RNA sequence: AAUAAAAUAUUACUUUGGAUAGUUUAGUUUCCUGGGCGAUGAAGAACGCAAUGAAUUGCGAUAAGUGAUAGGAACAAUAAAAUGUGAAUAUCCAAAAUUUGAAUGCUUGAAAGUAUACUAAGGUAUAUAUGAUAUUCAAUAUCCA
RNA sequence: AAGGUUCCUAAACAACAUUACUUGGAUUAGGGUGAAUCGAUCCUAAAUUACAGAUGGAAAUCCUUAAGAAA
RNA sequence: GAUUCACGCAGUGUUAACGUGCAAAUUACUUGUCAUAUUUGAGUAUAGGGGCGAAAGACUCAUCGAACUAUCUAGUAGCUGG
RNA sequence: UGGAAGUAUAAAUCGAAAAGGUGAUAGUAUUCAUCAAAGUCUAAAUAUUACAGGAAAACUGAUAGCAAAGAAGUACUGUGAA
RNA sequence: AGAUUUGAGUAUCGUAAGAGGACUCCCUUAACUUAAGCAUAUCAAUAAGGGAAGGAAGAAAAAAUAACAAUGAUUUCUUAAGUAAUGGCGAAUGAAAAAGAAAAAGACCAAGUUGAUA
């Protein structure tokens, strides 16, 4: 696994495409290497490419998606893969404002008749 | 001639492989899995038959979604 | 058959491949006892019945 | 456990089969099938009045 | 003695066993111990009535109730509007 | 009348067999805490992925693993390369997540496929029932110039 | 149709083919299936199954163009 | 919906062979039959107090005077064995 | 249903009110007692052998204990349920 | 033409489906078995079949008990109690008030009223 993330991060998008297609090509001649024959130098070589591949697809899809929630930060219409991470039952339920509601009589009642601090003598 | 000369002409397919659950159980004839109950939406399950429950259930493959909620 | 649906002869080329037995290097680690393929079969023996 | 040595579908052969009546384990393919069943003195079935948790 | 016992259907799925008693202690001790920390006040047990038990085999026998009457209120000087606030059971 | 080849009996040793003894990373029961899945595609199924893998395990075209954060010097059956400028290892995190499956454009047998629209190839949306809003209509159904 | 690698070659014979086998449809490792014109795909037969509708306590059943602002 | 031979097919007889068989119904010869009420492949339809039957309670996967499979169910037994 | 001249539900028919229901022996009357049906919500005390994570045990110790102490709902059988 | 009523097509934003069902709320007229036979009864809200739910669910604020020196929503435990009663009054089935505890909590629509009405 040679490629280093500090490499990748400075690496403008256009070189990270350009990087991509050079690594996806050292790939396809080292398949061919390994079925002709190859040495295992240039085997380990193979395993090697394949992680770079995997590390420079990440770091341009998670730049990617990190770009898109700033735009849709204040969105009114967020993406459903942007929204926040719940269960299906958590986005059923009532809001939390929405259970503690209380109409106007109950609500006025219990500001003019909370519940006393007292205790009894003994 | 009910026994061994009988069976010359098995050569024709009553079950097979159903897209539901994977089992020699799709029935050509009649459209329908003798095992996982397909075109019916639900999985097909009897009470009578306990162990045909444990050998097919959640639980019995990956999880592959389900293990990471759960633990969550 | 000499005639079969793509996704059958799939489903048989699979059963080709797993009619293998262990390779030796496996049976040299430490600690093993799987030394042969008891879900092995042969045509003339058991029909998989697919 | 409640259910040991009860979770088979065993019948007796009955008479006439040179064997016991003990019931029998069903079907075939493996040494299983044809051996005893849910019966006291049988291999792998359920002991005497099994002990209860109450 | 002639016998009357009723086993005739399966009492073992009727079956119900207190193993979980020494448990229930801890936790509704520690529960009725939580209650006092969080208001000490609410655990109080609001206070309750002296009622006569009913039938004449029991009556001569006094028992806590459940509410004091609007009338027992008005007599004791209390609102019934206050009297839930401050750990007295109310029953119309 | 005689023989001990066979036969029989006892012990020692060896053999076929796996009892007995010692042992447990497995079960059983009760109790405590939770009881946290899915159209944002679930459970289940299928196929594929390791330098040498058939099963199993883990994973999904970024493949027995990627990033991040912790973590501090290994793995090994055999080689290789990488490695204190960070190896193993851990995760309620991030990206990614093949064909299917309630399966939901249409079809689906073991079926290979295929229609339109939006942004050649790729990717999205289009099943049924249903609430709100918007828009286009139908019926002299009630009035009505 | 059914079987599913049994096809071809090489090495090798512990087991298997009621003796034996240097043989094998048996062991191990490789190789092997090329379509614009042959078939599937297209059409309909006996028959089969949907949305809506009708029936049913329910599961589900009926209807296949009749009942539909559908097709 | 005449008489026969043949490719085939059936199963009249030997009550032959075999009867721990080649075979959980086969083999040999003899016999009959061998195209229109014929033989036969695939598809399709009919399901358990049901189907199907030129009718034998016959057939419905070696299971039929009520199939197979699982649950009630460790069904009950004044009877047999320990 | 323990509810016995009808405890509860449903169907066919019938069908109220200047209110009325109940006091379980049917009926009418007069008192007495006690509630006010035919709309809705509501924490706490309670259950649990799905499943997940833990802790215990006068439990079993490889024919025992789960069917499963190894790639166990695996090998293998059946057209299939199993 | 215009004012309404009703019914559709399309678009947008959502919603139901499936898994699990140990515990929870229900639908359905099983039989083996017991009665030393058996036909009501028993087995028995039991098995199978079907629907619907949550971390708990169901119930819940008197058209309730009682006849007292009276109580007072619901739920769960003790007792009442194998009791009253039911039953070829046979086999068998079978509660509840009182009383003792755990916990405690009460609020709404409809109808009525206010209408330079919102």
């Amino acid at each position: 696994a040679s490629l280093k993330i500090s490499a990748i991060k400075a690496m403008s998008k256009n070189d990270m495409n350009a990087k991509l297609i050079e690594l996806k090509g050292e790939l396809a001649n080292l398949r061919t290497a390994k079925v002709t024959g190859g040495a295992p130098s240039k085997i380990s070589r193979l395993r090697v490419v394949k992680k770079d591949i995997a590390r420079l697809l990440t770091v341009m899809n998670t730049q990617r998606m990190e770009a898109l929630r700033k735009y849709y930060k204040q969105a009114k219409y967020v993406p459903k893969e942007l929204r926040p991470k719940t269960t299906r039952k958590e986005r059923r339920q009532l809001t939390k404002a929405q259970l503690n509601l209380k109409t106007v009589k109950a609500a006025k009642k219990a500001q003019h008749f909370p519940a006393r601090k007292f205790f009894v003598l003994a | 001639t009910k026994g061994t000369s009988c069976r010359g002409t098995r050569h024709n397919k009553t079950h097979i492989l159903c897209k539901r659950c994977g089992k020699r159980s799709w029935h050509l004839q009649k459209q329908r899995c003798a095992s996982c109950g397909y075109p019916d939406a639900k999985m097909r399950q009897y009470a009578w038959g306990y162990k045909a429950l444990r050998r097919r259930t959640q639980g019995t493959g990956r999880m592959r979604h389900l293990k990471i909620a759960l633990k969550r | 058959t000499g005639h079969k649906g793509f996704s059958y002869k799939l489903k048989l080329g699979k059963k080709i491949h797993q009619n293998r037995g262990v390779p030796q290097w496996f049976r040299m680690k430490t600690g093993n006892t799987i030394n042969y393929n008891f879900k092995r079969r042969h045509w003339n023996r058991r029909k998989m019945g697919m | 456990s409640t259910e040991a040595g009860k979770q088979h579908s065993a019948i007796s052969w009955g008479t006439g089969r040179a064997v016991a009546r003990i019931p029998r384990i069903s079907g075939s393919g493996s040494g299983r099938n044809g051996q005893g069943a849910f019966g006291n003195m049988t291999r792998k079935g359920h002991m005497f009045s099994p002990l209860k948790n109450f | 003695a002639v016998s009357n016992i009723h086993f005739c259907k399966d009492w073992r799925s009727k079956v119900h066993t207190w193993f979980k008693q020494p448990f229930r202690k801890i936790r509704r001790h520690q529960t009725r111990v939580e209650k006092a920390k969080a208001v000490f006040p609410a655990t109080i047990k609001s206070l309750k009535p002296s009622v006569h038990c009913m039938n004449q085999r029991f009556n001569y026998k006094l028992r806590l109730g459940r509410g004091f009457t609007l009338k027992e209120l008005r007599a004791a000087k209390i609102d019934k509007n206050l009297a839930r606030t401050i750990g007295i059971a109310v029953d119309p």
